């Protein structure tokens, strides 16, 4: 994927790996090397008018 | 079964009339929608991600 990985305060259960959104897309991940939780945010975008 | 309102009988005859001797001033409220909320959809960003 493509996005911004931010430090999160999500409380994952020890058997959980990913945290999903309403649209069943990946919203939070668990780092496999060090046991920390990250949030994924899409990068900045917006409409343009001329 | 539903009720269509209170039953009434107008006391009509061929030489009788009814005339008000007093009145009242009513203030009623009428609510009308005018314009809904404007929306725009980015089709490429909706259908596809990056
Ligand atoms: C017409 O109706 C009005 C009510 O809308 C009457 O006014 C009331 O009269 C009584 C009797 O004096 C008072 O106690 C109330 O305070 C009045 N109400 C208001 C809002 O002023 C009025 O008297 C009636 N007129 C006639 C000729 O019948
Ligand atoms: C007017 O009404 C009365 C009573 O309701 C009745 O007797 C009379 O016939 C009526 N007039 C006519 C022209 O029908």
């Amino acid at each position: 994927g493509t996005g911004v990985l931010t430090e999160s305060n999500k409380k994952f259960l020890p058997f959980q790996q990913f945290g999903r959104d309403i649209a069943d897309t990946t919203d939070a991940v668990r780092d496999p090397q060090t046991l920390e939780i990250l949030d994924i945010t899409p990068c900045s975008f917006g409409g343009v008018s001329v | 079964t539903m009720s269509l309102g209170a039953e009434n009988s107008v006391a009509y005859s061929n030489n009788s009339i009814a005339i008000p001797t007093n009145f009242t001033i009513s203030v009623t409220t009428e609510i009308l929608p005018v314009s809904m909320t404007k929306t725009s959809v980015d089709c490429t960003m909706y259908i596809c991600g990056d």
